């Protein structure tokens, strides 16, 4: 737990997604921000589907 | 054993593949299908089985 | 009878415990017959025995 | 002899419900002629609460119980008039209660008009004076206040009571609805009659 | 009641005898046998009092199913 | 090659016919402890249960008292009895039993255990002697 701002934008958003309240928004077309959740995660697409 | 039939394309549904499939199911789908949140299909695939206490397997079931 | 038998009396509105105690020991006849002293001495004899 | 018994007993069913008759009463022969020609007979009754109760006596071989579309059209048309329409009663043959399609239109119409009560009943429900049957004990609806005081004294919920279906013939003749309470004076061979209160649940169909 | 019971049964006849918790006649017979009296003289007040006691006892009989407290309070 | 100890394969045939949304909070999933109850003792004048002990209640009272006299034995009885069972029976008959009878009328969803407390020393005793 307890993510850290030291790392670039990775493994601090990943650790953020460990919390169920923090849900991401995914586009499946943009390549800037790519993270892999540590565990199974529920997401929302950019249009709204869950 | 479960088999995936895609218009004759035959491929075996391994428990790892089934877990990958079941881990993509939302709790919204689980609830809307009449199942409890404790009955998520992700629990149907086990990577760590429980060996029972020796109290129920005295010194055959241990073979 | 309480001094001589385990019928330590209490009184309620319907005296239902009173009647129940008059049933276990016998002596339900006191409700309609004067007796009282008849089996009071019988109770003395039983306790003595 | 189903149609004769239906004709003689539906009107006492209406009267037992404390409903004033509407329109007029027709002879038996004209009744069966209408049943064979139009496919059904409609009886209109008015409740004490100024509502309207319509009884539809369909025929065993009528087209309205063989094609779902005809029944849908009839229900939509009848529900489209200007009447309070407290309850719709459709009396059909016993196998009609097994034909799933008709039951599906009945459910669809019930969902379409939630404030409107639609119930489909077999012939045998109105082929005898149900309250006068010897085997049937006296059923009576008790008001919600009496039921609440009874439950409060007994420390009970309405769901703890014994259940009774709203399609139960005595309950149908009483007009009880789900969520109501019925007091039943049942004969007893141990206490020489007894009183039981049952909770009215969802009617079968 | 027991003619209606006859109507929805095959061969269940109305009977004169019932299974009851208390045999009242036996109690009365025992009290009369144990009574140190017999053929009491006519007394209107006593007879009316006995009738009133029996009527009140019948009215308060269902209180054996609750308790003496509710009987004293005469709750519904 | 011949095995005798077969296991007799077992078959069940009658199937049963029982009749936002987020992952899980710390409330819906969990809280198996069940909320604590408060004891709502019905007032003595509002009690509706019998003022007579049932044979079950009297038997339980005597058994509890005799078991307690097995380890204890400080007794308020006058006459001396050589067994805890007799002592407990006489305590119940002499209305000296130090126990009470609680009859749980209802457990409410809000968390109330509505009970009637009855004193066996003011109750009818149905036991024999």
């Amino acid at each position: 737990k307890l993510p850290d701002l030291s790392m670039p934008i990775e493994a601090y958003i990943r650790q953020l997604l460990v919390d169920p309240d923090v849900v991401p928004i995914v586009s499946e077309k943009k390549k800037e921000l790519r993270v892999r959740p540590s565990t199974r995660k529920e997401i929302f697409l950019i249009n709204g589907t869950h | 054993t479960f088999w995936a039939d895609q218009q004759g394309k035959i491929d075996k549904l391994y428990p790892q593949i089934i877990r990958e499939i079941f881990s993509r199911v939302t709790y919204d789908t689980v609830v809307k299908l009449g199942r409890s949140k404790n009955s998520h299909p992700e629990k149907l695939v086990l990577k760590a089985i429980q060996i029972p206490p020796i109290s129920i397997r005295p010194g055959d079931i241990n073979n | 009878l309480s001094t001589m038998y385990s019928v330590s009396p209490v009184f309620t509105s319907g005296y239902m415990p009173l009647l129940y105690d008059l049933y276990r020991a016998g002596y339900l006849e006191v409700l309609w017959n004067p007796v009282e002293q008849k089996f009071l001495q019988h109770a003395e004899q039983r306790e003595k025995e | 002899m189903a149609m004769q018994k239906l004709f003689t007993y539906i009107y006492e069913f209406i009267e037992y419900r404390k409903m004033v008759l509407l329109e007029e009463k027709v002879p038996y022969d004209k009744f069966v002629q209408m049943v064979l020609n139009t496919g059904f007979f409609r009886i209109n009754a008015e409740t004490l609460n100024h509502g309207i109760v319509s009884v539809f006596i369909f025929g065993a071989n009528g087209k309205y119980v063989h094609h779902g579309g005809d029944m849908r059209t009839l229900l939509t048309n009848t529900l489209n008039e200007k009447k309070h329409y407290e309850e719709l009663i459709l009396i059909v043959d016993k196998p009609v209660l097994s034909k799933k399609n008709i039951l599906d239109i009945i459910v669809e119409q019930r969902a379409a008009n939630p404030t409107i009560v639609i119930n489909i009943y077999p012939y045998h429900l109105f082929c005898i004076n149900i309250p006068k049957v010897s085997a049937i004990p006296k059923h009576k609806l008790i008001t919600q206040e009496e039921a609440q005081e009874f439950l409060g004294r007994e420390y009970l919920q309405p769901q703890d009571l014994m259940q009774i279906s709203a399609s139960d013939p005595p309950v149908v003749w009483l007009g009880g609805r789900p969520g109501d309470f019925v007091q039943i004076e049942r004969p007893s061979e141990t206490a020489m009659h007894a009183v039981v209160i049952r909770f009215i649940t969802k009617s079968k169909i | 009641i027991f003619l209606n019971v006859e109507n929805f049964n095959f061969s269940q006849l109305l009977t004169d005898v019932r299974q009851v918790p208390v045999n009242v006649a036996s109690i009365v017979k025992n009290i009369l046998l144990s009574s140190t009296s017999g053929v009491l003289p006519f007394d209107e007040k006593s007879i009316l009092q006995k009738y009133a006691m029996v009527k009140t006892f019948c009215k308060n009989l269902p209180y054996v199913f609750i308790n003496n407290i509710q009987e004293r309070l005469q709750t519904p | 090659l011949i095995m005798d100890d077969l296991v007799e394969e077992y078959v069940e045939t009658e199937e049963e016919n029982l009749v936002e949304i987020v992952e899980s909070p710390s409330i819906c999933e969990g809280f198996v402890q069940a909320s604590s109850q408060t004891l709502v003792i019905i007032p003595d004048n509002e009690r509706i249960t019998s003022n007579v002990l049932t044979t079950f209640e009297a038997t339980r009272l005597v058994a509890v008292r005799a078991q307690q006299l097995a380890i204890n034995g400080s007794t308020m009885l006058k006459k001396k009895y050589s067994s805890p069972i007799d002592i407990a029976k006489q305590e119940l008959f002499n209305r000296k039993i130090p126990l009470l009878v609680m009859r749980c009328i209802k457990v409410t969803p809000e968390g109330q255990k509505i009970v009637e407390i009855w004193n066996p020393r003011e109750m009818g005793i149905p036991l024999l002697d």
